[PDB]
């Protein structure tokens, strides 16, 4: 509606992509993660923080 | 020897001793760790983000 350029903006988070739901991961379990390079590359929700 | 020698002490005979034709008797071996080991001076730290 404000025609940003690649708006950082969604009406609300995805509940699927391309067919499948968006996998949400809290942050203190994000935080301890040492396999973060494989998660990243299909995109998840951080929740469970402000 | 014979003559002037009046009494003599015999004791069994020292495993210290060993003839020059048994020198193979001597052979033994020794292990050396790898050089590429390398020994740890630190600590471990114990930590969770909860």
């Amino acid at each position: 509606r404000f025609g940003f350029r690649d708006s950082p903006f969604c009406t609300s988070l995805p509940r699927t992509i391309m067919g499948n739901d968006v996998r949400r991961i809290s942050y203190n379990v994000f935080s301890m993660m040492e396999d973060i390079d494989d998660v990243i590359s299909e995109g998840f929700i951080l929740y469970d923080a402000y | 020897s014979k003559m002037n020698v009046s009494y003599r002490l015999y004791i069994k005979t020292p495993a210290c001793l060993l003839p020059l034709s048994d020198y193979m008797r001597a052979q033994h071996d020794y292990v050396s760790p790898s050089s590429s080991r390398v020994y740890i001076k630190d600590p471990a730290v114990v930590y969770t983000r909860s």
